[PDB]
């Protein structure tokens, strides 16, 4: 399972349109698959995702900033190579009505077995419209929430929530919220990805 | 500013109301660093125009503003020979303005 | 009587191939670093009549006969290492549809450097190996366009120079300036990016001569120079009969093909630089490939947008070599090769601004013109839009070029803020998508920040009016 994405930041300030940052994407899965050791080489590797971390604040009236992606999680051995990667950053929150992307769910790569996995959930918007993380059971991470908002001439609107999951891929880490001067946080980490491999 | 939406006439405009509309691709934030030498050049910090989504732009124009479209009085008209446009994609846009000053009185 | 010459051998092996000269060389070849051969060359000199001495030994001459060690370098972390490998070889021949045999990937950083290659070039038992050559591919208009821009800070040519100055009878030749030369603001047809009789006679005879000044003698241009911007290759043509022109004024006269591999590999230092005057590379070189593909196909690659328009599919069932290619279809563009360290070491000078003025320096890294605005097809994919600069396209932080020839794709790309060089290569004419992809992704696992938008830079001059007074009268 891969790492979950870092969830990005809204802008602070006393007045003015105030947008959300993005939530992170989840990670990506590759399911218990076989391979003998005909197929592995002498040698392998089993590299796991770090969760990646959470855009910080302002740290004055300014916008936010963005996430950090969620580490790859490779197995590898010869002819063999199977790559679940990780969720995206969640995008900077700003004035425009266009910011607070959300992060792209992490994709999977197979090589040298004909093996089976899915990919992750994306991270949901905050921007102008909000909105809740994609949810995922079926092996791969979900996504992140996007965050909230203030508007220029009336008061706050809301963010959305983290998608649910079973996949023990990584969940992406939430967006946080455009807001007053002195207000806002650190916007969520994404989840650290996985690995499990048995030997017989 | 878009040099074909305007064309700058250096006597007859006097106000920001003179600038067609369409001609302007952002606005910047007030100055800052604002000082000036007894050659009587003034000097102010680099101006950014952020997250920028226009048509392409060949020009640019600094006024005292004044809040109002009648009173905001026209200061300088700038260009380059080799920094000849910028073409808008969502990028900030800084002005970097020359190091010894760019408007003399 | 009289000297014919000297012989080199070698563990009592000649590896001369004929009596050298008085001031001749033998260079020996395929020795190990860090070792001493002052016990196992020798030298004869041989008479006209055929009298040779005996083989005295470099020991004996006192000739320190020594390799240079292997110069070290602090590489790559372990754990980017099989990051890189992962990504590399999903975009490899066992991986679905991924008709590439083979690859190689160069990568230097403030933080280490890598080098490797993947796979092999179909032949038996030799998977590929660094010394191997490939063909450098458009990447060498970078080569081409600084030495223009070396000779604007010299004086010898300036910006709003009108092309009917360096060659005749140019269709706009006129109004075609050489800012607009540099910057793709040239209105010229482009012979292998824009026309499908051409594209397939060299598809289907590549090792077929060219003269592509020729064609753009007999062009309709596309549109009036400066109105729009488009990738050519006749510009980098044209910018190669400036230089030339040049030579035959102020240094002395050479071709194209001669100075700009003088130029680069007397400064740089790229041993292996060369513009291939056969159909075929120094040895040894990677084999490059194709499959057969229908004419609608192969414009689909040769178009100027091919590494976004990746989705192909590739659903043929027969393949073709195509190692053998006339450099004549490219000429100015297109025509260098080399080998990985080479390729790299470009990227480097590129990024260090070799050549150049500190202002011209400046100046390159801020003019711009469009190239394709696109949306971004997933998180690696980096800022929906693309430029063409002075001497190199954009995307985000990073600067380089995307290119081939006849089966092999060449990708070298650099980062203006920590100076960190990626360069990619692959084996395979399907492989155009996939090798830029591939810098996409090396890029974002090495920096994601990289990979956002650049901020533009716009300088006004600054505005002086005259001390305008008059003086009144005394009565």
């Amino acid at each position: 399972g891969g790492a979950g994405g870092g969830g990005g930041s809204g802008r602070r300030a006393n007045s003015g349109y105030r947008y959300g940052g993005g939530g992170g994407g989840g990670g990506g899965y590759i399911d218990r698959v076989w391979i003998p050791r005909a197929s592995l080489g002498s040698t392998f590797t089993l590299i796991r995702g770090l969760g990646g971390a959470g855009g910080a604040r302002a740290a004055g009236s300014s916008n936010g900033n963005n996430g950090a992606p969620g580490g790859s999680t490779v197995f590898s051995s010869g002819s063999v190579s199977l790559t679940a990667s990780g969720g995206a950053a969640g995008v900077k929150g700003t004035s425009s009505s266009a910011s607070g992307s959300g992060g792209a769910g992490g994709t999977t790569s197979i090589s040298g077995v004909s093996a089976t996995g899915y990919t992750g959930g994306k991270g949901g918007n905050g921007g102008s419209s909000p909105s809740s993380g994609q949810s995922r059971t079926d092996g791969s991470g979900a996504g992140g929430g996007g965050g909230g908002g203030v508007r220029s001439n009336d008061n706050s609107f809301s963010g959305g929530s983290n998608g649910t999951s079973s996949g023990p891929a990584g969940n992406g880490g939430r967006g946080t919220d455009g807001s007053i001067n002195t207000g806002g946080s650190n916007a969520g980490s994404g989840g650290d990805g996985y690995v499990l491999i048995e030997w017989e | 500013i878009d040099a074909d939406d305007y064309t700058v006439n250096l006597t007859s405009h006097t106000t920001l109301a003179n600038i067609p509309s369409g001609a302007i691709i952002a606005v910047s934030e007030s100055l800052t660093g604002k000082s000036v030498t007894s050659a009587g050049w003034v000097k102010a910090d680099p101006t950014v125009f952020p997250e920028v989504t226009g048509d392409t732009g060949e020009a640019v124009i600094v006024y005292k503003h004044t809040g109002t479209a009648s009173t905001s009085t026209l200061l300088s008209y700038h260009d380059s020979p080799t920094y000849q446009f910028v073409i808008p994609n969502g990028s900030d846009i800084r002005v970097i303005w020359p190091t010894d000053g760019f408007i003399r009185f | 009587s009289g000297l014919r010459g000297y012989n080199v051998y070698r563990n009592g092996v000649r590896q001369n191939t004929s009596p050298v000269t008085e001031l001749g060389s033998v260079t020996i070849t395929g020795l190990t670093p860090g070792t001493d051969y002052s016990s196992q060359i020798t030298v004869t000199a041989i008479d006209m009549a055929g009298n040779e001495s005996e083989p005295k030994t470099l020991a004996e001459l006192e000739a320190e006969a020594a390799t240079d060690e292997l110069s070290p370098a602090d590489p790559l972390a372990p754990a980017v290492r099989a990051q890189i490998d992962a990504l590399v070889a999903a975009k490899m021949k066992p991986t679905s549809g991924k008709e590439a045999d083979g690859a190689m990937v160069g990568i230097e950083t403030p933080t280490g450097s890598y080098y490797k290659a993947y796979g092999g070039d179909r032949t038996k038992n030799q998977p590929l190996f660094l010394e191997q050559n490939f063909r450098y591919g458009s990447c060498s208009k970078m080569a081409c366009n600084t030495l223009l821009l070396r000779e604007i800070d010299r004086g010898h040519v300036d910006w709003d120079d009108t092309l009917d100055q360096f060659i005749d009878g140019i269709p706009n030749g006129d109004k075609i300036t050489v800012r607009y030369l540099l910057l793709f603001q040239d209105g010229l047809k482009d012979w292998l990016q824009g026309d499908p009789a051409v594209q397939q006679t060299y598809f289907l005879n590549p090792t077929l001569n060219y003269d592509p000044l020729a064609y753009i003698r007999a062009s309709t241009p596309v549109f009036e120079p400066g109105t729009d911007s488009h990738y050519s290759n006749a510009a980098t043509l044209l910018m190669g009969k400036i230089l030339e022109w040049c030579d035959a004024e102020f240094y002395t006269g050479r071709s194209a093909r001669e100075l700009i591999v003088e130029e680069w590999k007397n400064t740089v230092g790229m041993e292996s630089l060369h513009w291939p005057t056969t159909n075929y590379m120094n040895q040894p070189y990677v084999r490059g490939w194709t499959p057969n593909m229908a004419l609608p196909q192969i414009q689909a690659i040769l178009g100027p947008f091919a590494f976004l328009a990746g989705l192909l599919g590739y659903p043929t069932s027969k393949d073709l070599e195509w190692t053998a290619v006339s450099t004549t279809w490219s000429d100015a563009a297109g025509s260098l090769a080399g080998n990985m360290e080479d390729f790299v070491k470009f990227g480097k000078a590129l990024y260090e601004g070799e050549f150049l003025s500190e202002e011209m320096n400046q100046l390159r890294k801020e003019i711009f013109t469009r190239y394709v605005e696109y949306e971004p097809a997933g998180p690696h994919q980096g800022p929906g839009w693309m430029g063409f600069g002075l001497n190199s396209i954009c995307w985000g932080h990073w600067l380089g070029w995307v290119g081939n020839l006849g089966g092999y794709i060449a990708v070298l790309f650099y980062n203006q803020d920590d100076g960190s060089v990626i360069a990619t290569m692959l084996n395979n004419f399907a492989g155009h998508a996939d090798a830029v992809d591939l810098f996409y992704q090396i890029a974002y696992l090495l920096n994601p920040e990289s990979t956002g938008h650049r901020d533009w830079i716009f300088r006004p001059d600054p505005a002086e009016d005259a001390d305008e007074v008059r003086d009144p009268t005394l009565y």
